[PDB]
């Protein structure tokens, strides 16, 4: 009938574990569970829905005494494997799971020692939510916690003590995409309640920027620096509508891109996507320039007339501050006169188209000053 | 033990099938409180509101009582909830699943039976959606809980206090709550011939936009103002449809995405998806003036002729109104240079006609350049009035 | 002991209930099994997985008889809540599920009389299967059905009856997406094999269209109206074949808008995927037609050569038709000559030129009474 | 209370044993009759390889404990146990892709006095099956059901079938497949005297119907409008508009197609393969195009033509083409000379730019039949 | 009948929490095998593997005993897994869901005592990721198995044979496995004592460069290739910026398509990333090259001067590298006057023909640049 039959025969029978009374053998008997939190595997962490998967081994320890017996009557065995479903528990469980599950499964087996002391440690895979930070989004550090509470019972009753300051990470497969800095753990018990004992560890991750600093700002900054190549085209080619759509275009695909990756933002929007909108609000305004810029390039005598201001602000002043510069013989006269008065204003009226096309021309040099030094001041702030 | 014996003697002989009331025709009290720990989510496409929620129920007992100087000095005791009686309350307007909660969260027992159960839920329910102003709106969504079978003169359902407890309360990031009364009434329903009471907890969250305005409504403004750009290019220029194109596309995607991000009913207008239906006609208008623009630039003498009505019109009147004012050997060699004369005379005859329809052209792009400023100021100030 | 308690006792426990053996007292004979189903909330109609939820109360109501006291021995309590499960019960469910599914919702109480008469109230909200009809898809109109069967017994051991031919809508919440027009209930029975009876509850409900009307039948109209423009551009503007295209592609856009809510069909498509079809097919015709008239515009006689039958069929026939009307001496003397004859050279060759300009206009506008007719001649046969 | 006296001695007084085997020798096999019954085909998805029906599964064997004398309690004949209360056989899947390895509902056992045993259960199975996508339009699969015990072998169990064929009376006709056969085997492999079952192998033909008209036609005209950039004039300024939309929207085309379909390393669909095909086409007229225009561009202030190209693209190649080839008077003499001489060298660069502006509207010409060509000669072993 | 009889005396008496040896300081031999059926997704984003497998435990008992000389010689048995000891083995490794596996299955017994239980599980496992050679890769999972409460004391595993048993597989259409060798390790662990055993089956597998090879290479070589195109086009077309920004939209949807479609580690820099990095930047700087040539060609005498330096090296210089070489008075006065125009009109036409000889110059320079550097880099770079 080998020793462990009997051990555990007057361990579990007619004396009657009852299975459900806390151990105590006072009224006032507080039970101090030890706990110690080892992390195994840093699964994921996902900023669209805030919500992190670990594998952790928590340990509990704490100390009953109706199990005990003499390692001499019962052979010389003093340590026991007892299920954890007819062994009292404290029910401790995580109070911050994302989907809203505060239950547990209970299939490990206990280790129950001579002296009483029992030493459990569940397997666990957990889902925690915490708050996800993406100021910098590429370079970011983040801080989710874990929180650990009693279930069932509450204080006056157990004794939720840390066993170590930290949490030893000696089982750990390096993850690819984070970096661990430090894991504490703290105790808090608020003294305007005398019914709230707790104890949490926090998370300090910080990420490795390799995959997001190549797929992702470099084209950005390729794209944005194509912005400034419109106000140097010629308007004869006829292609400076074309060039500044499709530039708003590319850009609108990383914004997609970029907004699709953090969760959606209350008020600390990422510093990558505020410099996007900047450089759209700058396209629009060179899009708006540049439709004035083809207006002022097609003009005829025939149609429009140069103002005499025009002609002294638009020509002789600005253009030194941006620095450029640029008996049949009667019949036969009168006919060959009218041929020659036909070819001086023709030569006139060409003279003043040319004239219109370098006002033009001056006009979208001065632009191309202002995009440069707005667009610096802006990238300085931000 | 004294905590076994008492335990023992308790439930020696009980039955959970049986009401606690201990005279006959009497109803059992209830006290009913619900407290909110994290709204995870408001679905908008379906019309779904998940919560968490922590129901409390205190209700009274008479065999469930001892006296604790035959003890040593216990009042309170915990006892499975699998064995005890306890009222079923459930949350009438569900959506999915199950309608009873999830109790397993062990009872308490007083030495004057003061049943205490305070078990966790998790409840998706159904509330109609209110979508006349997208953004910048109220919503205002119940839940209802009351018991199945035990009818007003059993089970008297009531209320403690008159406010959700929202005390460990995670803060949300999307929406605020503003307002999360409860109220009790009393229903006859046609099917039963009793009165039923209920009790209702309303929540009156209110969006938080950021998501929503820098990324739907400000891009929107943009390509709204960028339709009447078309009437200021030259018509020469040779990139008049590539700019109305583009914004219809932009405008045809943006009305793609709002109606994929928005419920479909169908009992009031939202004043956004009216905006965008408004501005997408008046730009598929625009193209169609562009059209008959550019059509009369490249009119010709040989191929058109110019009415009088159009010259009466379009280039004498229309223009003032617009602050556009119009603005042997011998014998032979006579004979050639006369050609050449009569010929360039002609050519110069063709291009004041040619000149004459570019300047008709620009004028009605210019009135309608016009008339599309001033409809378009007035239309932000009346779809997008009061958002 | 409380009367409830002594009553319950005395009931279940002398007897020795057993829940498994039918109340009926002849081998064979038949148990009425009442039904009456309320209607409480339409939830939500799926058209790509066909499949409907609702919030629906069943009312099943036997007459059990061993189930019986007296109303002055145990107090006088006549009326006596009991657990679900600890009664015989005809396991009725839907035989429609979308999934597997073949079970009931939660148990609650059961309400006894002291006649026997059993009343079963659960509540259950069901995700059945319905065919879903997208021909007239703004304004169609869905028959969607709700079948209940026994589960363990059959005819000749239960007979499933209607209790009123109506599902009565108590404790309705209205919808703002579907209306509700009819709910008739009807009970089938097998005339061949007398083991086959069911209860169906038809749902009749019919769309309330605003929101479609309004992003999807206007707007595509809207783009549709787009196909003629491409005939009226003047053909020397260079950007003949950034329309056409263009409205290709916004059609296509369109189109896979309609593509999603349309389940994936084989007997049935909307009268709008019809239209856009038609108006994509008539895009590229429009697309083959500009790239020929752009290919005739631009021609000279150093490169062709105008045959006779163009010149007399489409410059003064077909015009008519649409209404389209139109010795220092001696060398001096030489050079003079020269120069003008090249001048009358050049002015007979741009005259030529400009022949094969009328043409194109004459053909683009001849295609545009065929586009025209054509589309409204197929817009009258769809409809 | 004769029929609750009737079950009680059946399943207590005679120790019905939920865990023995009801063989009254050493080697007696449990004769097990299967028959299953169609109810609805769902899905065959592609993508992942897998089908989805809902089936009721006949089985029906024999027990000398389950007897009872008729005439002698009441003159009962049939009971509802229910179905965990006596031995089974444990018939289930062997190919499943979800781990779902039992039935769906146990429902009720009906045992009559002769001893004999009806289960129709009803269950929902996910069975793996190869798909052939090499003529996806119309394409005809074959997928099979094994079913095995996963408790007792062949020196217990004798699964036979009843009839060669699967039972089809309830079955709600398919929307977009169609039933051809659907065949019974039993295998037994005389090498491992252990090892029966059955195999219900499904054959389903697909219908043309929603992917012949809204797949094909579209795939077709956008070929044959890759064809018209050779017919645009050089002049217009819309030549590569055309090329590039047209090779997008192939591109697309093909994207969809790999969507809806997943092209593996064992067979390429004949739609996969024809795309390739015109995609490779398209970039060759995008290529030769580009040459065109280069070409059509060239004064004879920056360009030369060599002897060569005249005698080869100006009365060589056209004719196969089927093209055709359509005091003071001193000084007044001296300028009017200068006016002519001007006139006279203006003529002759014209006509050299004419020269080249006919070269390349004959190269071309000649691409067209090339193009035209060679997508005949491929289209017979890429569509045929 | 004897069956009866023996079961009953055999489970009358059985402490299913007690170690089966009959001596408390003796290891218990507990033998594993492992035999797979599929291999169901190979999650590359998530990094996770799925597979279903056939666990193998067979150990000895010592008190579940009988001689088959009495029973009338029944040598085996069958009892439900519930009501006897079985060891707990777990996977260590374990991405989502629960650790334990099954227990429906019946174990088989002998008249010797031998118990050869072989239940069904279906395991999701984690698995890092190389995706250095992404179209053409090989990758290496594995899993861990092992006792998570008995030691190397109590419970010694020990390993049949060294290989999975493959007789019953159904190929993978896009994985083809390699190896799938396994091994015995003892490791001792930080947070407790003693020596505990595991045992590890590791996966090699290889992909199948079909479909990768298929709808992503070739199209981007197409736009690689489509690139160079850019500096043949003359800029009096008019359509060089529609080609090369068209070309930079598809790289750009191509970046976002592999960025959505491979794991983000930050290890090692995946070839395909690499190569279409290096070849956006190309497009890139070619497009600012275009704008500079156009600018170039619309140059004229009125606006712009040529400098000495520009003569001196163009057309001069660099195109031979790239080998690519009374009334009388009055009568006269009017005359000349027209004469002196074209003259005039001449020498402006001349210096503008000067200015767009330039354009094809470095146009020509930066044609064999490009493919110099593009053949030489996606040769070398792509290995
Ligand atoms: C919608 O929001 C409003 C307020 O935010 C709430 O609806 C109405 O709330 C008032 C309370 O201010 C209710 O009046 C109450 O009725 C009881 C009935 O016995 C009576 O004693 C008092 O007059 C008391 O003020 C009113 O019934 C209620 N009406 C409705 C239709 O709800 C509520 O929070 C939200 N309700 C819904 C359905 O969303
Ligand atoms: C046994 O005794 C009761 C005592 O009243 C008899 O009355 C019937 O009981 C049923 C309950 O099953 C009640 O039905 C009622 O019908 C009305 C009219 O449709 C409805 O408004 C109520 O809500 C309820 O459903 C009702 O008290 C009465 N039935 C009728 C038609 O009057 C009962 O008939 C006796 N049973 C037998 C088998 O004799
Ligand atoms: C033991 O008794 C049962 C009945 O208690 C008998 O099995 C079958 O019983 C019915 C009685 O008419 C018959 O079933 C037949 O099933 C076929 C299935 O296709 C159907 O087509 C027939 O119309 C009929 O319903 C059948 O006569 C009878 N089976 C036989 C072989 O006679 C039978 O006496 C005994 N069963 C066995 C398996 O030995
Ligand atoms: C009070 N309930 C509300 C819905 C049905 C009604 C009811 C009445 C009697 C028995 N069960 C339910």
């Amino acid at each position: 009938a080998n020793a462990e039959e009997k051990l555990m025969d007057d361990l579990l029978n007619k004396t009657r574990y009852n299975n459900l009374i806390r151990p105590a053998t006072s009224s006032s008997q507080l039970i101090s569970i030890k706990l110690q939190l080892s992390l195994a595997q840093l699964i994921s962490v996902n900023e669209r829905e805030q919500i992190m998967t670990t594998n952790v081994w928590l340990k509990q320890e704490w100390t009953d005494y109706r199990l005990t017996w003499n390692s001499s009557r019962y052979e010389g065995v003093n340590i026991l494997r007892i299920p954890a479903k007819r062994i009292w528990l404290p029910d401790i469980v995580l109070y911050n799971n994302a989907d809203g599950t505060y239950e547990v499964s209970v299939y490990t087996n206990l280790i129950v020692r001579s002296n009483g002391s029992v030493l459990w440690l569940p397997p666990a895979i957990y889902k925690s939510a915490c708050k996800i930070e993406v100021k910098y989004f590429p370079f970011d550090q983040q801080n989710c916690t874990l929180k650990f509470r009693s279930w069932t019972y509450d204080h006056t009753e157990i004794d939720m003590v840390l066993m170590t300051p930290t949490a030893s990470m000696d089982d750990f497969t390096p993850s690819g995409e984070w970096d661990i800095v430090a894991l504490p753990g703290r105790r808090t018990v608020n003294p305007q309640d005398p019914s709230y004992v707790d104890v949490t560890y926090d998370f300090i991750i910080k990420r490795k920027p390799l995959f997001y600093t190549i797929n992702l700002i470099i084209p950005c900054v390729l794209t944005t620096l194509l912005a400034i190549l419109v106000f140097y085209l010629p308007s004869d080619c006829g292609e400076k509508m074309t060039l500044c759509i499709s530039v708003l275009l590319a850009l609108t695909f990383f914004l997609l891109l970029i907004s699709k990756i953090v969760p959606p933002t209350s008020l600390d929007v990422p510093l990558i996507g505020k410099y996007l909108m900047f450089t759209m609000v700058l396209v629009t305004f060179s899009i708006v320039t540049s439709v004035c810029v083809l207006n002022v390039h097609h003009r005829s005598p025939s149609t429009h007339t140069m103002a005499p201001w025009v002609k002294r602000c638009f020509l002789h002043k600005l253009p030194t501050f941006l620095f450029m510069k640029r008996p049949d013989l009667a019949e036969i006269l009168e006919e060959v006169s009218y041929i020659a008065n036909r070819f001086r204003n023709q030569d006139e009226d060409q003279s003043v188209v040319e004239d219109w096309k370098y006002v033009a021309m001056v006009v979208d040099r001065l632009f191309l000053w202002v995009f440069m030094f707005v667009c610096v001041l802006g990238t300085v702030g931000l | 033990a004294t905590e076994e014996r008492l335990f023992h003697k308790l439930f020696s002989h009980y039955n959970q099938f049986i009401r606690p009331v201990e005279n006959v025709s009497d109803p059992v009290t209830v006290h009913f409180e619900v407290a909110i720990t994290q709204l995870a989510n408001v679905d908008e496409v379906n019309q779904i509101m998940e919560t968490n929620l922590w129901l409390r129920h205190i209700w009274n007992d008479y065999k469930l009582r001892w006296d604790p100087m035959e003890y040593d000095g216990i009042e309170t005791l915990r006892v499975p909830a699998d064995k005890i009686w306890k009222p079923d309350i459930v949350l009438y307007n569900n959506a999915v699943g199950d309608f009873q909660v999830e109790g397993k969260t062990k009872a308490l027992l007083k030495y004057n039976g003061m049943i205490t159960w305070t078990p966790p839920a998790i409840f998706k329910s159904s509330c109609p959606m209110d979508i006349t102003f997208f953004p910048f709106d109220h919503q205002n969504c119940s839940l209802k809980f009351g018991s199945w079978t035990y009818d007003k003169a059993e089970i008297d359902l009531l209320i403690i206090g008159s406010k959700v407890d929202m005390n460990d309360f995670w803060e949300n990031s999307e929406w605020e709550i503003i307002d999360a009364s409860g109220y009790k009434h009393d229903i006859k329903y046609n099917c039963c011939e009793e009165i039923y009471t209920d009790i209702t907890y309303s929540f009156y969250i209110r969006r938080l936009p950021m998501f929503y305005t820098i990324n739907l409504i400000i891009p929107c403004l943009f390509i709204s103002f960028l339709t009447v750009l078309v009437f200021y290019l030259p018509s020469d220029c040779g990139e008049k449809v590539t700019l109305c194109i583009s914004v219809l596309l932009s405008l045809t995607v943006f009305l793609l995405v709002i109606t994929e991000t928005i419920p479909s009913t169908s009992l009031v207008v939202p004043l956004v998806g009216e905006y965008l239906l408004f501005t997408m006609i008046f730009v598929t208008l625009s193209i169609v003036v562009t059209v008959f623009v550019l059509n009369i630039h490249y009119r010709t003498p040989t191929t058109h002729t110019m009415p009088r009505w159009v010259k009466t019109v379009f280039l004498k009147l229309l223009p003032q109104v617009l602050l556009m004012r119009w603005p042997p050997e011998l014998a032979d060699i006579l004979n050639e240079v006369q050609y050449i004369a009569n010929r360039f005379r002609s050519q110069n005859e063709t291009k004041e006609v040619e000149d004459d329809w570019k300047y008709v052209a620009m004028v009605v792009d210019r009135v309608f350049l016009w008339v599309f400023i001033i409809v378009c100021v007035f239309g932000t100030a009346g779809l997008f009035l009061q958002p």
